[PDB]
């Protein structure tokens, strides 16, 4: 029942696209007292033949460390596993996929360490859901590949004002340098965000007519290269909230503005993992 | 069946496919006489599924060639291009292919 500000929980968002790898699939935020087990379901197909062996389906038990991996396999319940995620009843949930077509990246206790891998043909993913009781800040599903550098944009905001709005970049096992930035569509510097993990860090810095500011650095952040990042930017009624793995990053006060600071430049090896809906 | 054209002029050979995936690529006969499983002889070209992998301005395709068009509208035909040619469906699936033996001459 803390600072939810997105949703009235349990939430679910069906895909933003359709699948391309290159994504992360997210459940970021809190969790409820009722978390037992969920269903992420991805299904296959292979053109349209909707029932092959399946990549994905995932669920968390919220005692003991690791998210399952299973599968469907011509409309049976798959390989199941009975082990448990390890946060403590209260804190944060972490969910966060490297995407390729040979590996999911799963993650348990704030950090990215087992890669769940693909089988199948490459547009074959068509499902999502969630289930149980759950506390929702941010769930997204979509992304794809994008060739290396590119130049594309971020959808609305960045930080959400109002809401949160999580930012997906990719810290790549075989990149070089990372990110998805937050500036304006002219493509000054505004804040230059960067979670670089060839840098091991989130660095964001503020450019304002000559003047560089506070350089807002050093939140909780034990999450590692190669991973889906899912790095969350809230907006609260009392303070304009910047959280990493669930805790709070930093606060945001006025440097450049807020209110749709969305702007994506890509340079170097960043194979990006997500540009995201509100 | 047999079409004729001109030089540089629209060509005809009727068959055709779906587009299957983008995991499940499957080439066609082209080139010259009956491919069993593969050889209609001198093979000239091949295509693919989900876009269309192979072909040229002298192996040129007029029509929506991205889902399944591979009847070769030749383009700039001389009678070295000329002759039987290769066109054969290959079905996703065991045994179904039709071997289409089919004359395509143009001046």
């Amino acid at each position: 029942m803390a600072t939810e500000t997105n949703y009235p929980v349990p939430y679910r968002s069906k895909l933003t696209e359709p699948f391309e790898p290159g994504q992360t699939l997210i459940i970021k935020g809190k969790t409820a007292e009722d978390s037992v087990r969920f269903t992420i379901n991805l299904h296959n197909t292979s053109a349209d033949f909707s029932g092959n062996d399946v990549p994905l389906h995932i669920s968390v038990r919220f005692d003991e460390g690791k998210i399952v991996f299973n599968t469907f396999s011509k409309g049976e319940w798959g390989k199941e596993e009975r082990k448990s995620n390890p946060y403590k009843k209260g804190d944060d949930i972490d969910i966060r996929i490297r995407a390729h077509d040979s590996k999911f990246s799963i993650s348990v206790d704030q950090k990215e360490v087992k890669e769940y891998e693909h089988r199948v043909p490459l547009s074959s993913v068509t499902h999502f859901s969630v289930d149980g009781d759950i506390l929702i800040t941010y769930i997204h599903w979509g992304g794809k590949y994008y060739p290396v550098p590119y130049e594309s944009g971020l959808a609305g905001d960045g930080l959400a004002p109002g809401k949160s709005l999580l930012i997906f970049a990719t810290p790549e096992k075989k990149g070089k340098r990372f990110h998805i930035n937050l500036l304006k569509k002219n493509g000054d510097i505004a804040l230059h965000f960067n979670p670089r993990f060839d840098e091991k860090a989130i660095v964001r810095n503020s450019l304002i007519s000559g003047e560089w500011g506070n350089e807002e650095r050093e939140g909780k952040n034990p999450l590692e290269k190669g991973i889906g990042c899912d790095l969350e930017f809230r907006n609260e009624e009392y303070a304009f909230q910047i959280y990493v793995d669930g805790e709070r990053f930093a606060t945001y006060a006025h440097r450049l503005d807020p209110h749709d600071i969305n702007g994506l430049q890509i340079g170097g090896d960043v194979e990006v993992t997500g540009i995201q809906m509100v | 069946v047999e079409y004729r054209a001109e030089v540089g002029q629209n060509a005809y050979l009727p068959c055709f496919y779906t587009p299957a995936a983008p995991g499940n690529l499957v080439p066609v006969c082209w080139g010259k006489g009956a491919c069993p499983v593969f050889e209609c002889g001198n093979v000239v070209l091949r295509t693919d599924e989900r876009d269309v992998n192979y072909w040229t301005s002298r192996y040129w395709l007029n029509g929506d060639f991205r889902k399944g068009d591979v009847s070769l509208t030749i383009e700039n035909v001389t009678l070295a291009d000329s002759g039987i040619y290769c066109c054969r469906i290959q079905i996703p699936g065991i045994m179904n292919d039709e071997k289409f033996n089919l004359k395509l001459v143009i001046k």
